[PDB]
C-alpha cells in the first residue's frame, strides 16, 4: 500500500447503499505475479481501490504538528487502524408475519448485505503517473462533500463517431 | 400533582438495534464482587435470589444490539457484596462506542431493565471496562421529582 | 411504409465496456441441453452444425465487456434439445449484476 | 529607487507542516560531492567551515515538517567540490511529493534559511533523488530588480 487516505464521510453519504460507515479508505497498491518456481516477475500493474472500512485496533504514530502547533521533539499520538468487513447492516421496511393488531403490523426490520468496493481499477507496469492522477482525482472528488460520481476511462471506451455501430439500443 | 405522560419507568430491554449508526454487540462476565456497601438487601424479601446481567453498547447515532446475559446468584450473605461486571468492547465496530447501559431483572425474573448509564474507560477495540454494581436502581420501578419551579431556581 | 433508421437488427457483440460503472464479467460453461421443444431445426438445410456463445453482465449504468467464448456443437438428433447456459456471477465487482444478455 | 517589504531575503526554516494533506517527512544524507566548479570559496574569510542542511517535502497542498538534520565539514581542499543530497522519498506518505526545498546554514551558524528548490525526479515511493550543491545562493542574502517598466515590457 503506497499510499492511504483515510477520509470522513457525512450523514448524508452514510446513508447510502454503497456507503455503509462512517469511514471511507482510499489507497494504490502495486502487484506482481511470479513463476511458481522462483521470485521471477513476469508483470507488474498498480490497482487503485476505495473501500468502506471498520475499526480493528489502534498503533502508535510520530506527531506531525500544523503552522498554529507546536510538538515536543518526540512526542507521539495514537490513530486507529482500520479493515474491510464483511457484511453490513440496514434497516427497510417489513411486515409481522404473526401480528396480533393494528399497532404492531408495520415495523423495521434489519437486513445484513455484502460490501463491495467503491472503486477499483487496475493500470500496467508503466503510466503511474495515470494511476497517481485517478487516485488523488478519487480523493479530492471525496473531500469535495459528495458520492464518488466519475468513473470514466478515456483507454477503455468505445470509439467516437463510429455511427454504425453506436445505433444500436443502449437506454 | 402534575401527572406526566412521557415520564416512564425504567426502559424494558430491546432486543434489536435502534439505528443502523448503532455499534456492535460486545461480550460480558459477571460474578460477585468484594465490596462492602451494596444495597441488594433493602428488598422486602432480601438479597437472595438470582439475577441476569446483559449489556449494550451506545453512541450518539443509537443502541446496539442486547450482549450475552450472565446469570448471577447471590447468597443470604453476600447481599453487602457487590457484583463486578466485566465489559469488552467490540472487535470490528463499523461506528465508535461512547458509553454502555446495563440491564438487570428481577429477583428470580425473567424479563430485564436498564438500571444503570456510564461511560466507556477507553474505545479502542477489544478494550476492557470494570464496574461494581451495588443495585442503585431496582428493576420495574418509577421514579418521581419534586421542586420549587420559578425562574429564579430554574430556567431554559 | 415508415422506416425508421433506430429500428435496427440482432445486436453484434462488442468487444469493449460501454460505461465505467459496468459489472465486472464473469465466466460462461454450455452444454446440450436436455428439453424436447428446440427450434434449431427450422433453418435452411436442417440445423446441425458449430454454434459460437458469449454472455455479457448488464445494470441499469451499462454493458460489461465479452466473457469466454464457448463452442457447442449440435448434431443432426440433437437439434430438438436446446443448449443449457451455466452463467457465473463475477466475484468481485463494484456495480452488482442485474440481467445477462446472451450472443449467439 | 522603489522600496517594497515583500522582496524578502531567504526564508528562515519552519519546524511544522503548513497544512494537513502534507506530504510525510523523508530522510536526508548529504557528503563531499566530486563537481569542479562549486562556489563556496566567494565569501571574505573562505570557505572552510561547518554547515548544517534539511529539506522539506512539498506538493500542491502545502509544505511537510523538516527532515533530520545532518552537518558536513569542508576544509580549505574540498571547497571547489560540492555537497552531495541524497533526498529519500517517503514510504507511507498520504499525497505524494512534487518538489523539494534545501535549507542551508551561514558559515557555523545555528538557523537555516531555503537556499534551494527544484522538482524530484520521481514521486514514487522510496524513490532517491540525488542533488549536487555548488553554493549558487548564500544563506541569510537579499535580491533586487532593475529593469525598464512599461506596457511593452512587461505586463499582467
Amino acid at each position: 500500500m503506497l499510499f492511504k487516505y483515510i477520509h470522513d464521510v457525512n450523514a448524508k453519504v452514510e446513508e447510502g447503499r454503497r456507503y455503509l460507515s462512517d469511514v471511507v479508505r482510499v489507497a494504490l497498491d502495486k502487484e506482481e505475479t511470479t513463476d511458481p518456481d522462483t521470485q521471477e516477475v513476469t508483470s507488474t500493474s498498480y490497482r487503485v481501490t476505495a473501500y468502506p472500512v471498520v475499526q480493528v485496533g489502534e498503533e502508535e504514530v510520530p506527531y506531525i504538528p500544523v503552522h498554529p502547533k507546536t510538538a515536543e521533539p518526540g512526542q507521539k499520538v495514537t490513530v486507529p487502524t482500520y479493515d474491510v468487513p464483511e457484511k453490513l447492516p440496514v434497516l427497510v421496511r417489513g411486515r409481522n408475519p404473526e401480528a396480533t393488531g393494528d399497532y404492531d403490523d408495520h415495523i423495521w426490520v434489519t437486513e445484513e448485505v455484502e460490501v463491495r468496493p467503491l472503486v477499483d481499477e487496475v493500470f500496467k507496469e508503466d503510466e503511474f503517473e495515470k494511476a497517481r492522477l485517478y487516485y488523488e482525482n478519487v480523493a479530492a472528488q471525496l473531500a469535495e462533500g459528495d458520492d464518488i460520481r466519475h468513473y470514466y476511462r478515456k483507454d477503455l471506451d468505445r470509439e467516437a463517431g463510429h455511427y454504425s455501430v453506436s445505433r444500436y439500443p443502449s437506454f | 400533582f402534575t401527572p406526566n405522560l412521557f415520564l416512564n419507568k425504567t426502559t424494558p430491554l430491546n432486543m434489536n438495534a435502534s439505528s443502523q449508526k448503532a455499534p456492535a454487540p460486545g461480550t460480558l462476565a459477571a460474578e460477585i464482587g468484594t465490596a462492602n456497601d451494596a444495597e441488594f438487601g433493602k428488598q422486602t424479601g432480601g438479597g437472595a435470589g438470582v439475577y441476569k446481567y446483559a449489556v449494550t453498547f451506545n453512541n450518539s447515532h443509537g443502541e446496539s444490539v442486547p450482549s450475552n446475559i450472565v446469570d448471577v446468584t447471590i447468597a443470604n450473605e453476600d447481599v453487602a457484596k457487590g457484583v463486578k461486571l466485566t465489559i469488552t468492547n467490540p472487535v470490528s465496530t463499523a461506528f465508535p462506542v461512547e458509553y454502555i447501559k446495563v440491564y438487570r431483572s428481577e429477583k428470580d425474573g425473567q424479563r430485564l431493565y436498564e438500571v444503570a448509564k456510564f461511560a466507556v474507560t477507553t474505545d479502542n477495540s477489544g478494550g476492557v471496562t470494570e464496574h461494581t454494581d451495588k443495585c442503585e436502581i431496582l428493576a420495574n420501578t418509577y421514579t418521581a421529582f419534586m421542586g420549587e419551579m420559578s425562574e429564579e431556581v430554574i430556567a431554559f
